[PDB]
């Protein structure tokens, strides 16, 4: 999605598009080429690891969707060119609440993993329109 | 291969962590794994077996509408066909018109029902 | 797995990112992949596969409301022909009317051709105007026959939303 | 109130009626097969081959029917499936529904049937002209060649599972199965002694045609190893082997959709051809040839100039239309329209996904219904006056009136009366045309609908009006009950079909 | 699977029972069965003939006579003793094939291609990475035919 | 051919015969000699009579053959199992009865 | 499906067709109809196990077209790339550590 | 044939051409014998000139069978002489000739009308009568006849199964190098 939010406005939700940079587009586009294989392993790790501990009575109940946890590193880092850090976590403060949005809309909400790509590539465009 | 839950332990990762990668409640993992997020197999079965239905009768319907229509028409040329229709008994002239129409009807009929969502809840 | 076919071309490459040099004619599958077959197809390559389907609907539909602006604003000047003798019809038509016919012209509104030659950008705007709409249209459920398909359950949520969200602007100050 | 019932009801029709053809088609051939030891015409009143021929008419019209509800079915399908993407604004949902399979038959071939529009509008015409053609063609079959009673039928299933599949291989094989029975037709079912020729012209031209669209499918599976036109949006091809693929394809297909330079061999084969092939050759199996190409045009990204490709079919358009006053053969001169307007068509495709595809897909089905009734005229002027040319026929008016006012009314509907769809089609085509080239719109449309209109209807009035005087001792009768209700339903067609759904097109 | 036991007339048959379709080993590949004369010699193999050599000469002697009439079957313009002749040819034919298929099963026991009643001390531990056949084989005769399927 | 280990070990000097008895009970002793200490490479070293006996009883091809075996019986221990072997060619049998269906508006790619 | 049956049904048609192109009556040598299926149904259930049995050979022999590919092409490569950083290391792993015999 | 840090990764079989040069010529000797099996049927001394095709309009087997053999030989889509002709294209697209490809197509299409030429000839005004007189009555063998039946059903619809066969092809061609 590429509405911001209108400002003093009259009404509650006014919106206003906009148009990212070709630098931004073609940066997302050539990382998502490059780095699909972690995606299509993370919706098959999601769908693996409740067909073995759905029930809560399974011994690794506890740990839940950890393992797919190093996939979701995986992926960040190629979509940051390793320019910023090793794990999710050290995402910087801007695009934060973008990663809170696809942790919930991937594990929490286990939506179809096509809501959740645009959650992910808000992080990498917040990142991208911050830092250079 | 290497992603299994073997050697895996929550004391290296940090609670947040675990929070955002713990397993949601037993009715959204259910679901989930039924894939019954939006729709239920019952759903899906039922449609499959309304489908079945609507296809058999809606040919048969038209299968025999056509030939009781053809087997009736054709029997000669217009002089002989009035002959043979006015020597017919008057319920069998009633079949011969009514039910060939009422066969390709009834087929049009429940197309129209196929088409047309009139069992929708909102309505008032 | 995908293939590729043998370059004849003599010519080199060089990969600063790598940091190698390679030769046209002497390129495996994968590395005629990576720079030969990297060139863009889309207005928006950075959208998924059902991200860019939803946009090309979504310019389809932008395209068409622009030819409705035009059918609108031709109906509106039929309108004022039969309403208003030609002795004021002139001035009046000149007042507001002019202006926006010829802002829907065969440039800015694709009209009869076969395709609107847009650039990405402009396509990008297209889209994102039709989304506004959308996103005025919908808080207040306005589409749920027309342009949309929600169940029964969903209907009662989205009255009960749309009341509340009216109730909330009655209740504000003008501005 | 759009709901899964919709759904499931038009893939339940889509594969069923497919399966209620193919059961026919069995059961009938296996009740000549094992009726007789050697499966001829017994030439007696309670032959085999009247029920054959009740059969296969019943099963096309039956399914036409069927065909007809499960078209509207798919209408609202596509309909609604565009709404269910348009309107999912919000972020966090996407539409996601996975549908199940049905429990009483298999898959044809392994594959998951898909459809589009303008695959059922290629399906609707040939019910339609297969229905036609072979109600034309019962004089023709008699002893030792009533197993050609057959043809339409597997016509229909190959046509069907060419357009219900999304794997481009099976879209291919599809497309080359269609040669054989066109062949064996011509061949055995012809009365002319020229025809035996003509089967060889349609073969070889045809066959290179094919062989040109082999070279290019061969390279998009080589290249490409996959089977499916959604993993092509995932490779992309140079410049050099899309200008090879678009060059080979386009030829290809404009050997069978008779582009400029190749058209002999649908000038001789429609002279020579039966009456009722002809009907089919011209309504249908053209257009086989501009569904392809457009599949293959639309799945891969070509970087070229559409130009050379514009000037050829201008050129056929061109060449087509000048021939028509140098015409006394009245088949001769629906064949030269015939190329004109498939080439018009296939102008249509030139500019590769835009908006001039729907009026060639219109346009497609309303050169179907003209060829047909035109070559059905031709056909009730040949049996009736035993001669097609203009030198020895004429004043077809003043007897057998009915026959003249279905000429006259073709000719008024060719002409293009703003009532119908050819108006409609040449609407489309030609503002698209105006805005992409001024003078060259001026220009073919000056040369399609005032020089070729012009020798068609000298060719044609010529032959309605005058005198018969020459042997009225042999003069025929007006025109059957079938061939009127056939004239008709053409004419209804047209008109009726000007007021579609506006949602396509 | 289990074999025939060889010393027996059922030798033979596992001539018949292969574990896959190769005609012959690689040039390291082991055997396998034990090999009691890699290096065998003319009157090695002679001297290494039992009953199951002796069960494929039968066998060859029963089923010649069949085959022998279906070849007679074809004689026109001909005597009795050019007839008789010629059966005693080809019957005399279908025994030396059974003699030379019973020299080959001594030779491959010899070499340890087919069961010679001996097995290895360590077993080559394979995986069934590509199974097309085992549960065919399982609901079918073909179980018979293949050697640890 | 010119480049394979197999078509090079079928060619052979006139008169060269191989002993294939004594060449495998020597490959077989050598074996278990090795296979009881397990390296990722082996080493021949730690079982210096042993592999004596094999290099002077066995040809050179047949050696070349056997190390190549053993490397890629190796390599194929390591990675599966045979109950997961099983389970997986009974799915793809199983999945054989049905057909393949496109993936229509995919997100990864 | 089964391939017995459907090698039975091959047997069964495949006689009334031969009958239709000798121009013989069908009901005529009627032993041959149970002959015909039985032999059908077996020579296509034995195809049946053949052309699997085939697949399996023909998967374990492209594991060793799989080391046979490598070599060659390191075998094929021009005079001086064998040296060459692009191909050094591959080249020196089956030069050195591949002389394990 | 990539290299990733010193790990060879291959997509081609390297045996598949050997498996297409054997499946052309096996097609091509299958459908040769249905037509000389058709030809034997018959008494051999009519056919001495091309024209004399029109010896096989006799009755509707042998019309029919040599039809559809003279179609495939000439490498008609549906028959079984169009696969070989199809899968040799596609191999040297594969192997990216496009050269061979133009010259086998020229090949092709004049072959092909080498071969429908003779569909002309076959054109007869009667009946042959082309057969041995045996017992005062046309000799018409049963054993030809069935083997033409099961040459005609594999030549019909020998596609279907040609997975099959090329499966067994490439399992014999795999051995080549190994
Ligand atoms: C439980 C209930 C469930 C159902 C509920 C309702 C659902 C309804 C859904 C919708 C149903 C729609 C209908 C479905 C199809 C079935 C209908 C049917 O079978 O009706 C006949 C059937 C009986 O028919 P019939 O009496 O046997 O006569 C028909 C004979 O087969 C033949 O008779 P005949 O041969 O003895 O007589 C011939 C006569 C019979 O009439 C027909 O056959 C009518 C059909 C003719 C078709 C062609 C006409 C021309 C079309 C032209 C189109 C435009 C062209 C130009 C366009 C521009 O034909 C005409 O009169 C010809 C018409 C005149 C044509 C003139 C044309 C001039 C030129 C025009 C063009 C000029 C410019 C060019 O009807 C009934 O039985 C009714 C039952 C009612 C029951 C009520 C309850 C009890
Ligand atoms: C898909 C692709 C793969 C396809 C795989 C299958 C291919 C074969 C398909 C046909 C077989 C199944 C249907 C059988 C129909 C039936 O009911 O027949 C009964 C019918 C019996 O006739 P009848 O009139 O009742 O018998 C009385 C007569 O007086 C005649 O009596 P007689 O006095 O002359 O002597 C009696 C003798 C008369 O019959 C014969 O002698 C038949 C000889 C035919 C040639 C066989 C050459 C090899 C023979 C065996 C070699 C030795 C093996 C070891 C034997 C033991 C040694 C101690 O036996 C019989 O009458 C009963 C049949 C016993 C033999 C059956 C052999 C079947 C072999 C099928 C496979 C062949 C190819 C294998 C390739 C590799 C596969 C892994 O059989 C025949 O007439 C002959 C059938 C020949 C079948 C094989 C060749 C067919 C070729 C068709 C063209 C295919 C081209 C395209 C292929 C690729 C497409 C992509
Ligand atoms: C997928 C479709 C591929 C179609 C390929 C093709 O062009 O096949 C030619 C083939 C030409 O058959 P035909 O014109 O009846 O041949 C007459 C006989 O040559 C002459 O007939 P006849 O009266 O002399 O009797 C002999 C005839 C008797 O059998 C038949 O007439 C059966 C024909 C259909 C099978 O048997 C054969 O010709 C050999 C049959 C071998 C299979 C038997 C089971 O066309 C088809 O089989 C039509 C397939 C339609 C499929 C629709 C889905
Ligand atoms: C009915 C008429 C039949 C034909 C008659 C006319 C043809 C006669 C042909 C030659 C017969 C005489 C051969 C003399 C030499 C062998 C004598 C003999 O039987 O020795 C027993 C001995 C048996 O002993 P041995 O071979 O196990 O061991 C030799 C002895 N020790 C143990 C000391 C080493 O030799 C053989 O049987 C050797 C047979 C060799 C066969 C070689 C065939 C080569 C074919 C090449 C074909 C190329 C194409
Ligand atoms: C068992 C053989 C089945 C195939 C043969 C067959 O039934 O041919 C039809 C034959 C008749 O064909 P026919 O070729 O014998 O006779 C010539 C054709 N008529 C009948 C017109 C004279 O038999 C039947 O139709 C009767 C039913 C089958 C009876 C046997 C069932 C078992
Ligand atoms: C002249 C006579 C009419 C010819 C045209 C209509 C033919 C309709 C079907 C008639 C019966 C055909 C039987 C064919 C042989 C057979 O056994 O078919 C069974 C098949 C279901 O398959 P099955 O064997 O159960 O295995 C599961 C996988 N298919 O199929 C079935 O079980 C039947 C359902 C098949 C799918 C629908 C086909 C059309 C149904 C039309 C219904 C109304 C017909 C009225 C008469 C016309
Ligand atoms: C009622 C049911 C009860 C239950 C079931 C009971 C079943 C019992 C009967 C079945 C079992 C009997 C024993 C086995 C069958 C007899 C042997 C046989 O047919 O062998 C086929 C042959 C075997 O060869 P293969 O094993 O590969 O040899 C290599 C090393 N052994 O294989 C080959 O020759 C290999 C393939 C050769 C090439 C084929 C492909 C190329 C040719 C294709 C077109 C052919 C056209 C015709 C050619 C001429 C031949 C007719
Ligand atoms: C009839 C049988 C046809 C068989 C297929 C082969 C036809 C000839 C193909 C020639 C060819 O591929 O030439 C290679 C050449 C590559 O051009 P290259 O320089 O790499 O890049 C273009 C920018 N100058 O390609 C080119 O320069 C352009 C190739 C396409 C030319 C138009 C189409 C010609 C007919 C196909």
């Amino acid at each position: 999605m590429f509405l911001n939010p209108v400002k003093d406005s009259e009404f509650d939700d006014e919106v206003k598009g906009f148009v990212p940079s070709e630098g931004e587009v073609r940066f997302v586009a050539n990382k998502n080429k490059e780095c699909g294989y972690y995606l299509q392993g993370i919706e098959q790790c999601r769908r693996k690891m409740v067909q073995l501990a759905g029930d809560s009575s399974s011994q690794f109940h506890s740990l839940g969707f950890l393992p797919c946890k190093r996939l979701v590193d995986a992926h960040y880092r190629c979509m940051t060119d390793d320019k910023f850090g090793s794990t999710i976590e050290e995402v910087p403060e801007i695009g934060l609440d973008s990663a809170q949005k696809f942790f919930d809309c991937t594990f929490q909400q286990l939506k179809p993993m096509q809501s959740c790509r645009r959650f992910f590539d808000q992080v990498v465009r917040d990142v991208y329109r911050a830092n250079g | 291969m290497n992603i299994a839950w073997k050697e895996l332990e929550n004391d290296a990762f940090k609670a947040k962590d675990i929070a955002k990668f713990s397993f949601s409640n037993a009715s959204n993992l259910a679901n989930f794994v039924a894939e019954s997020q939006a729709l239920a197999t019952n759903h899906f079965n039922t449609a499959l077996n309304n489908g079945f239905n609507v296809f058999f009768a809606v040919a048969g319907l038209l299968v025999v509408g056509v030939l009781v229509y053809i087997f009736f028409n054709s029997v000669g040329g217009m002089i002989i066909r009035s002959r043979i229709k006015a020597a017919q008994p008057n319920p069998n002239q009633v079949k011969v018109l009514v039910m060939p129409f009422v066969a390709l009807g009834v087929s049009l009929v429940i197309s129209r029902a196929g088409i047309n969502g009139d069992d929708f809840g909102y309505k008032g | 797995a995908f293939g590729g076919f043998r370059q004849t071309d003599n010519s080199l490459i060089i990969d600063d990112r790598r940091k190698i040099i390679l030769n046209t004619r002497s390129l495996n599958d994968f590395q005629q992949k990576i720079y030969l077959r990297n060139f863009f197809t889309n207005y928006r390559p950075d959208l998924s596969s059902y991200d860019y389907f939803a946009f090309k609907e979504k310019l389809r539909i932008g395209e068409l409301f622009l030819n409705e602006y035009r059918k609108r604003i031709n109906n509106e000047v039929r309108r004022a022909a039969i309403l208003t003798p030609t002795s004021s019809l002139r001035e009046k038509m000149n007042h507001k009317i002019a202006d926006q016919i010829l802002d829907l012209s065969s440039p800015h509104v694709r009209g009869a051709h076969f395709q609107a030659v847009r650039s990405w950008t402009d396509a990008s705007k297209i889209v994102n105007y039709v989304e506004e709409k959308q996103t005025k249209i919908n808080k207040y459920g306005l589409q749920f026959p027309l342009l949309g398909n929600m169940t029964e359950e969903q209907c009662a949520s989205k009255e009960d939303e749309v009341y509340q969200r009216l109730l909330k602007e009655m209740q504000k100050p003008p501005k | 109130m759009f709901n899964l019932n919709t759904i499931y009801l038009s893939r339940i029709f889509i594969e069923f009626n497919f399966y209620f053809l193919f059961f026919l088609f069995l059961i009938s051939s296996i009740i000549f097969y094992f009726s007789k030891i050697i499966s001829i015409q017994n030439l007696n009143q309670n032959s085999v081959f009247n029920f054959l021929k009740l059969a296969n008419i019943f099963g096309i019209l039956i399914s036409f029917f069927i065909h007809i509800i499960s078209f509207w079915f798919y209408c609202i399908y596509s309909y609604n499936l565009s709404l269910n993407i348009f309107s999912d604004i919000n972020l966090y949902n996407s539409n996601s529904i996975e549908l199940l399979n049905n429990s009483l038959l298999p898959n044809y071939f392994k594959s998951n049937i898909t459809i589009d529009f303008f695959g059922l509008i290629l399906l609707t015409l040939a019910y339609i002209v297969g229905f036609v053609s072979i109600l034309a063609l019962d004089t023709r079959l008699y002893w030792k060649n009533i197993k050609y009673i057959f043809s339409f039928t597997i016509f229909l299933l190959i046509v069907y599972v060419y357009v219900t599949v999304s794997n481009i291989l099976l879209f291919f094989m599809c497309y080359e199965l269609l040669l054989i029975p066109s062949f064996l037709i011509v061949y055995f079912v012809s009365p002319s002694r020229r025809a035996i020729q003509a089967s060889l012209y349609f073969v070889i031209w045809t066959q290179l045609g094919s062989l040109l669209v082999l070279i290019a499918i061969s390279y998009i599976i080589s290249i490409t190893n996959t089977y499916e036109f959604n993993d092509l949006k995932y490779f992309n091809f140079t410049n050099s082997e899309s200008t090879i693929i678009i060059f080979l394809i386009f030829l290809g297909f404009g050997f069978k959709a008779p582009i400029w330079p190749f058209h002999y061999w649908l000038t001789k084969t429609h002279v020579e051809a039966p009456s009722g092939f002809s009907i089919y050759l011209s309504g249908f199996l053209v257009k086989t040839a501009l569904y392809g190409f457009y599949k293959f045009n639309t799945s891969i990204f070509i970087d070229i100039d559409s130009s050379i490709f514009i000037a050829i079919c201008i050129m056929g358009v061109v060449d087509s239309s000048l021939k028509m006053w140098g015409q006394t053969d009245l088949k001769k001169l629906v064949a030269y329209g015939t190329i004109q307007e498939m080439n018009i068509i296939y102008l249509a495709f030139c500019w590769g996904d835009s908006c001039a595809i729907l009026g060639g897909i219109l346009f497609s089905a309303t050169h179907a219904f003209l060829s047909a009734l035109m070559f059905f005229l031709v056909d009730c002027i040949y049996r009736r006056y035993h001669t097609r040319s203009l030198v020895e026929v004429n004043g077809i008016l003043h007897i057998t009136p009915n026959l003249g006012l279905s000429i006259l009314f073709m000719l008024v509907f060719f002409s293009g009366i703003p009532g119908t769809i050819k108006f409609i089609s040449e609407f489309y085509i030609f503002s698209g045309l105006l805005e992409a080239s001024p003078f060259i719109c001026f220009i073919l449309m000056l040369v399609a609908n005032v020089l070729g209109l012009i020798g068609f209807s000298k060719s044609w009035f010529n032959a309605t009006f005058g005198m018969p005087k020459k042997n009225t001792k042999y003069l025929p009768m007006d025109l059957s009950f079938k061939e009127s209700y056939i004239i008709l339903y053409c004419f209804f067609f047209l008109f009726i079909f000007s007021y579609f759904s506006s949602i396509f097109f | 699977s289990q074999t025939f036991a060889h010393d027996s007339f059922l030798g033979g048959l596992n001539l018949f029972k292969r574990r896959d379709p190769r005609f012959v080993l690689d040039q390291g590949e082991r055997p396998p069965y034990p090999i009691i004369n890699s290096n065998s010699s003319f009157v090695d193999v002679l001297s290494n003939f039992n009953k199951a050599d002796f069960g494929l000469v039968l066998f060859s002697a029963a089923i010649g006579f069949p085959l022998s009439r279906w070849v007679l079957k074809g004689l026109t313009f001909s005597s009795l003793n050019y007839r008789r002749g010629l059966f005693s040819s080809v019957y005399g034919g279908v025994i030396l094939w059974g003699l030379v298929l019973g020299f080959n099963n001594s030779y491959y026991r010899l070499n340890g291609f087919v069961d010679n009643g001996l097995v290895w001390k360590r077993k080559e531990r394979k995986l069934n990475k590509y199974d097309f056949t085992s549960e065919f084989e399982d609901n079918s005769f073909f179980k018979k035919l293949r050697i640890r399927d | 051919m010119e480049f394979s280990n197999a078509l090079l070990s079928q060619t052979k000097l006139p008169g060269q015969q191989y002993d294939y008895k004594r060449c495998f009970q020597a490959s077989n002793t050598h074996f278990e000699c090795l296979d009881s200490i397990r390296d990722a490479y082996d080493n021949h070293h730690k079982c210096p009579q042993t592999y004596q006996a094999w290099q002077s009883s066995c040809d050179v091809g047949i050696r070349r053959y056997q190390m190549d075996n053993r490397e890629q019986q190796k390599k194929d221990q390591l990675l599966y199992s045979k109950e997961q072997l099983k389970n997986y060619n009974a799915a793809k049998n199983k999945e054989a009865y049905g057909i393949t269906a496109p993936k229509n508006l995919s997100f990864a790619f | 499906s089964s391939m017995l049956i459907w090698g039975a049904c091959f047997g069964l048609f495949t006689r009334a067709a031969a009958c239709k192109a000798s121009m013989i009556p069908l009901t005529t040598s009627p032993w041959k109809y149970p002959k015909y299926m039985i032999v059908s149904a077996v020579t296509f259930y034995y195809f049946d196990w053949y052309r699997r049995m085939a697949l399996e050979q023909l998967c374990y022999n492209e594991e060793k077209l799989e080391r046979y590919q490598i070599r060659a092409k390191l075998q094929s490569l021009k005079i001086g790339e064998e040296l060459s950083d692009a191909y050094r290391e591959s080249f020196f792993e089956h030069a050195v550590q591949k002389n394990n015999i | 044939m990539s290299i990733f840090s010193n790990i060879w990764i291959n997509n081609d079989l390297n045996s598949y051409g050997l498996s297409i040069l054997l499946l052309n010529i096996i097609n091509y000797l299958i459908v040769f014998m249905l037509i000389l099996s058709v030809i034997l049927l018959t008494n051999l001394s009519k056919f001495k000139s091309l024209n004399q095709f029109k010896e096989f309009n006799s009755y509707n087997f042998i019309l029919y069978s040599l039809i559809f053999s003279l179609l495939s030989m000439a490498g008609i889509p549906p028959l079984l002489g169009f696969t070989g002709k199809f899968l040799a294209i596609l191999y040297s697209s594969f192997k990216s000739q496009y050269l061979l490809i133009l010259f086998m197509t020229i090949l092709n299409i004049f072959g092909m009308y080498f071969y429908i030429q003779n569909l002309r000839f076959v054109v007869k005004k009667n009946k042959s009568s082309i057969l041995n007189y045996k017992n005062y009555y046309v000799n018409i063998n049963y054993s030809i006849t069935l083997n033409i039946i099961l040459l005609n059903f594999f030549n019909f619809f020998g596609i279907l199964f040609l997975s099959d066969l090329i499966i067994i092809l490439n399992y014999i061609s795999s051995y080549i190098y190994i």
